[PDB]
RNA sequence: UUGGCACCUCGAUGUCGGCUCAUCGCAUCCUGGGGCUGUAGUCGGUCCCAAGGGUUGGGCUGUUCGCCCAUUAAAGCGGUACGCGAGCUGGGUUCAGAACGUCGUGAGACAGUUCGGUCCCUAUCCGUCGUGGGCGUAGGAAAUUUGAGAGGAGCUGUCCUUAGUACGAGAGGACCGGGAUGGACAUACCUCUGGUGUACCAGUUGUCGUGCCAACGGCAUAGCUGGGUAGCUAUGUGUGGACGGGAUAAGUGCUGAAAGCAUCUAAGCAUGAAGCCCCCCUCAAGAUGAGAUUUCCCAACUUCGGUUAUAAGAUCCCUCAAAGAUGAUGAGGUUAAUAGGUUCGAGGUGGAAGCAUGGUGACAUGUGGAGCUGACGAAUACUAAUCGAUCGAAGACUUAAU
């Protein structure tokens, strides 16, 4: 099956409405001061210490 | 079983035994999140056989552990079975279950897989 | 018996030895028939000592099934082979002897002659 | 007419008086109170509300549904009761029941012997047309290239469309069904269980609704 | 074994039955109401299987009537059974004796302890 | 239906039967209600209402058609590109090979036979089956719920009893009412009877390895063979089409004139179908006409007349299954039994290892229904569900009633 018609810029830009990504969901660690992911270790100097 | 881990029956038993014998010689290894939850039950059942100490327990543990020469003893080529029933079994003589701890690292490069660290508590 | 092309053994004292089912009476689209059901069958192998010859369209009642039957009290009975008895229009058997055991539930007020001629019920 | 709620426990069997087999479903029914009563003046129809299983009180975090939130905590205090999940309404019952909370026991279903059970879910998720609508397959020998697919979906160029209500793959199971004309074997005190002949819809630990038969 | 299951099951279970192991001769006395009057009929055979459970426990007995085999399954705690005795015991090495179905004659016999 | 015409398509609209899945018409094959009869009864023959449901397996033939066998309450006739090949098949006819009869001087042809012979395509749009986000419903939230609408369901047999009664020379044998138990079909479910059960238990063959013997492991379909827990399942186990109202068709009427009688109709008043509208089951307020009930929340700044955050609540992330392609829905996050481990049970397998004793041995018997055991039921914070972050109100104007 082949497309019967060409695709518009309107129809092409409406389909990619939900073709996005979200924020990684990060927090601040009060041992290294830098941002980090949740339920994970500070990738910089530090550790989990849960 | 519990989860197939993307392999077949005979390949899954050869991989679970490879990680269990690695957590005894090094006591800390890096792996994937899905494989860390499976080897968590394989090692914790081998420590229970080490707290028994019977000859029937030494033979029920020879079916899993591979034959490697730990130098953790640092003398006399100690086997992966001789480290068990010894210093490992003495460390958890009072602890009742839960001899494993897993920590999460993050998605790795080129794979997007969750790297973790599993170690003996 | 159970289906359209099943081979049944004739148990009563007549020339018929093996018969081939042709139809299961009772309603339309009727598929199977358990112990106590009348069928239409044909004679495949016949005994010269009997009166029924090879290639005869007759009627018969089912008396033994390998599948079995369930009772109200919760018990089951199952046999080793399949068997049938050639009957008349008024439920009379063509033969004065019955061989082998017989299912315990055929005395429904209509097969009194069959259960009495049976050696063991 | 009467009705209660309960959780499906499992299937067993009992022996009759003369001796037989009766397949039996075990259903526990405890802590059933009246949370509200509705009349014809307000909302224009008579009914009663019932709560089945009490939950914990108000908490600071309350992030797992185990604790009743403020709108539900204040809802179960007007009836002088405890916050109970699984609230349902019974219209067939008579309104001779106090609007204030009062417990309902299993002993009211003695000598009932005619009930019906409402199921909440099945849990299959299976999509295939053979498994969902019970269709026939195609040949498996003979060079066939048609085993478990649905057949034609319409005619050719007369309607030039697919009619509504076709039998196509999709999620199956998990819908409301109601089995009618069951029977009550025995009502057990000190366990608050009811024995029902046959089998009820839903998996284990699922809510069931027992009402008086309408026929 | 849910706790609410045995609570209702404890009213139906029986105890007077003697314990037997698969692979022994069993003489069963069953009551039949077939006909206007009631009477007791005996069933004698070998126990070929016994699947577990609570109230829903069954056992299977197989005999030979005349050349052909007969198999009957009874629930353990049924009221229809009046009495059960153990006539002869046997030596087997498995719980399910499914191989007896195909054998007959001098091969369908079991040694005794 | 066989034709007549040659109006669209030759820079392509794939022909016969069969399979899967349907849908519509009434000129009705079965069932429901009636009139007439050369209708005694039991069975019929005609015509009139009626489309709700039902309308079977085999042999021969590529066959449609047709004949035959055994059943059934009955085995209806047609439309849909003689429905359906981007859903399947390719036995028939119309490819290249070969042969027969026949025809032609011949290369070759059939008013004819026979045996072989490549069926491609990742779904853009409308359509259909499932399932999410956004905004709306003049404050923001959590539960319960009314039903304008829409879909599902709708079938029927054999015996018993009224009664060997009515009817009839005898044979033969009821209407109307009341029970029992099946056939096909539809749905829930796994306690039973079975199937499966690739991280459960047990027997055994060849070869290699753990230094050797004993005891184990790898490889040969899961090496092979006998059993089997949870889950999923039919052929297994329950249930369903029950019982009634209202308006009608074909029919039968009462009263009654136009037409002094008569007459169902013109006024008026009834009775009367498996069909129609309901009663039974499911979805349903995006029903923009956006409904109803119950409970929870309520300030600080401003001269904007309007803003910001927080509240009630809901999510990011994390442990999971009663749910599941993903998401969504459910059970839980340290005031914690959500999942592992540990400790006891249920079910399954059927007598572990070591030692002892008896035989020259292969083996057998004891301590011991031992040992082992995924998915099932309990108890127990021992290991992970840390610490944190985001989103989310402060209620428009007019007229009546106070
Ligand atoms: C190949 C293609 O792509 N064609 C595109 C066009 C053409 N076409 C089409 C298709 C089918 C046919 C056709 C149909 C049936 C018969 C009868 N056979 C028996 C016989 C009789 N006498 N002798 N044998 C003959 C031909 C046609 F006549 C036309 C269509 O549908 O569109």
């Amino acid at each position: 099956a082949v497309p019967k018609r060409r695709t518009s810029k309107t129809r092409k830009n409406k389909r990619r409405t939900h073709f996005k990504i979200s924020v990684p969901g990060m927090t601040e660690c009060p041992n290294c001061g830098e941002y980090k992911l949740s339920h994970r270790v500070c990738k910089n100097c530090g550790s989990y210490n849960g | 079983g519990y989860r197939k881990l993307g392999r077949t029956s005979d390949q899954r038993k050869a991989m679970l035994r490879d990680l269990a014998t690695s957590l005894i010689i090094s006591e800390r290894i890096e792996t994937t999140e899905a494989r860390a939850k499976e080897v968590r039950s394989v090692v914790e059942k081998l420590i229970t056989l080490g707290k028994k100490g019977d000859l029937a327990s030494r033979r029920n543990a020879a079916k899993t552990l591979r034959n490697v020469e730990i130098l953790n003893e640092d003398e006399t080529t100690q086997t992966a079975l001789q480290k068990l029933f010894g210093e490992i079994a003495e460390r958890y003589t009072e602890r009742q279950g839960g001899y494993t701890r897993i920590l999460k690292q993050g998605p790795r490069r080129g794979d997007g897989a969750e790297s973790v660290i599993i170690e003996l508590v | 018996m159970i289906q359209q092309e099943t081979r049944l053994k004739v148990a009563d004292n007549s020339g018929a030895r093996e018969v081939l089912t042709i139809k299961v009476l009772g309603g339309s689209g009727r598929k199977t028939a358990n112990i106590g059901d009348v069928i239409v069958c044909t004679v495949k192998n016949a005994t010269p000592g009997g009166v029924v010859k090879k290639g005869d369209v007759v009627k018969a009642v089912i008396v033994r099934t390998k599948s079995g039957v369930r009772r109200n009290d919760g018990s089951y009975i199952k046999f080793d082979e399949n068997a049938c008895v050639i009957i008349r229009d008024d439920k009379g058997p063509r033969g004065t002897r019955i061989f082998g055991p017989v299912a315990r539930e055929l005395r429904e007020g209509n097969f009194m002659k069959i259960v009495s001629l049976a050696p063991e019920v | 007419t009467k009705g209660i709620l309960g959780r499906k426990i499992g299937m067993t069997q009992v022996f009759g008086e003369n001796g037989e087999l009766i397949p039996v479903t075990v259903v526990e029914a405890k802590e059933n109170v009246v949370l509200q009563k509705k009349t014809v003046e307000v909302d224009g129809y008579n009914a009663i509300q019932v709560g089945f299983e009490d939950k914990k009180a108000y908490k600071k975090d309350a992030k797992s549904n185990k604790y009743a939130n403020k709108p539900a905590e204040g809802h179960a205090k007007k009836a002088d009761a405890a916050p109970k999940r699984f609230i349902r309404e019974f219209r067939n019952v008579d309104v001779d029941a106090y609007e204030v909370g009062q417990e309902v026991s299993v002993d009211t279903f003695v000598a009932g012997d005619v009930i019906d059970v409402t199921g909440v879910s099945k849990g299959k998720g299976f999509q295939g047309a053979i498994k969902r609508h019970g269709q026939s397959r195609g040949p498996m020998s003979h060079g066939s290239h048609f085993h478990r697919a649905p057949g034609s979906v319409g005619m050719a160029s007369d309607a030039s469309r697919v009619f509504k209500g076709q039998k196509m793959p999709g999620r199956m199971g998990g819908n409301t069904v109601t089995v009618q004309n069951l029977e009550v074997v025995q009502v057990d005190t000190e366990n608050k269980v009811i024995l029902v002949k046959g089998n009820v819809p839903g998996p284990k630990k699922g809510l069931v609704e027992i009402r008086t038969s309408i026929k | 074994n849910h706790k609410l299951i045995e609570a209702v099951t404890k009213s139906q279970l029986r105890t007077d039955l003697p314990s037997f192991r698969p692979g022994d001769t069993l003489r069963v006395h069953v009551r039949i109401i077939e006909g206007t009057r009631e009477r007791i009929q005996v069933f004698e055979g070998v126990v070929i299987k016994r699947r577990g459970g609570g109230v829903s426990e069954t056992f299977t007995v197989r005999k030979i009537s005349s050349g052909v085999g007969v198999e009957r399954t009874f629930p353990l705690h049924t009221p229809k059974i009046e009495k059960i005795e153990v006539k002869r015991r046997g030596k087997v090495r498995r719980a399910k004796l499914y191989y007896l179905r195909s054998l007959r004659g001098k091969a369908a016999r079991i040694q005794e302890i």
